[PDB]
């Protein structure tokens, strides 16, 4: 009925500010980006510093896993990505390509192919064998703050400053669907649901909303949280209870009621805003990073 | 960072 989040670990280790935060799909460890270039590996239980992995000439705004829990991908501003074998902790292919930072990425379900968004409002794909750009959308007028694959990897959404949010086609590269309905918000992130039939986008109007893009509409949306600046992750809860989980710009981690859309809890003692969230795969355990006036991650866990 |  509701969760109670407890503060269990918090690590520091990150020079700069901290940009992401995700956890591996083994349940085992925490991945973390920030503005110093690197990239700080966490046991997920233990709370404990893994190893640093580095070789970026600049800050890295985001990184994703992928499938097979062998591999890290790191979208920096140094204009390119990087492909990490984790367990040696070195870079395999260096992905070049675009015009500006490169500010999001997203491994396919299938974890052969790469999504890429960057402030030059390109979506770019990538083959993580080869390591070749495979094809380029000019996806937005406007820098994209997000990219993800659904369930099966057909499709990739993206979001972008302009306010829009395109859905695309893996294989042909041709915009699908695309969600704007009134407002004109700038749209700061976007991931398909698990069920995959919802769509979630925050917005810097301080809003959090669920769309159904079959049917091209807004369902519900969560309030509360300070978003106006900074383009913030929000995440699915599926473990204990079935919740949003979000940062924020007042320093408060925010879970709503997915149905009733109000909030169920709120944690502190972090000392600056909230860039990134990260739900456990497996467990129940929030992990999340904050900017330079704290420098840490710290760790949550519930028994709901 | 660009995202911080």
């Amino acid at each position: 009925v509701k969760p109670n989040y407890a503060l269990k670990f918090t690590l520091a280790g990150h020079t700069k500010a901290v940009s992401s935060v995700k956890f591996s799909p083994n349940g085992e460890w925490l991945a973390s980006s920030s503005a110093d270039k690197l990239i700080k590996i966490w046991g997920a239980y233990d709370g404990k510093f893994e190893k640093t992995i580095s070789g970026h000439k600049l800050g890295i705004s985001d990184v994703a896993w992928s499938s097979d829990s062998n591999l890290l991908v790191s979208a920096s501003d140094d204009k390119t990505l990087k492909i990490w074998d984790v367990s040696s902790g070195k870079c395999l292919k260096t992905l070049k390509g675009h015009s500006n930072y490169v500010f999001c990425c997203n491994f396919n379900p299938q974890s052969n192919l790469i999504v890429s968004g960057s402030f030059d409002e390109s979506v770019r794909i990538w083959d993580v064998k080869t390591g070749k750009c495979l094809k380029t959308l000019p996806a937005h007028s406007d820098p994209v703050s997000a990219v993800h694959f659904n369930r099966d990897g057909s499709l990739i959404v993206s979001s972008s400053y302009d306010g829009l949010c395109r859905i695309w086609d893996t294989a042909s590269g041709q915009c699908l669907k695309t969600l704007i309905d009134d407002d004109n918000p700038p749209v700061s992130f976007v991931k398909f649901s698990p069920n995959g039939k919802y769509i979630l986008a925050a917005t810097l109007d301080n809003t959090l909303k669920l769309w159904d893009y079959s049917k091209g509409k807004c369902l519900k949306t969560y309030t509360g949280h300070k978003n106006e600046k900074y383009c913030i992750f929000a995440n699915f809860s599926v473990t204990g209870g079935k919740w949003i989980v979000s940062g924020s710009e007042d320093n408060l981690v925010y879970i709503w009621n997915l149905q009733t859309k109000e909030i169920v809890q709120k944690l502190q003692g972090h000392t600056d805003v909230v860039i990134s969230t990260a739900c456990h795969p497996t467990e129940n355990i929030i992990a999340s990073a904050a900017l330079e006036n704290d420098k840490t991650i710290k760790l949550w866990k519930s028994d709901c | 960072x660009x995202r911080x």
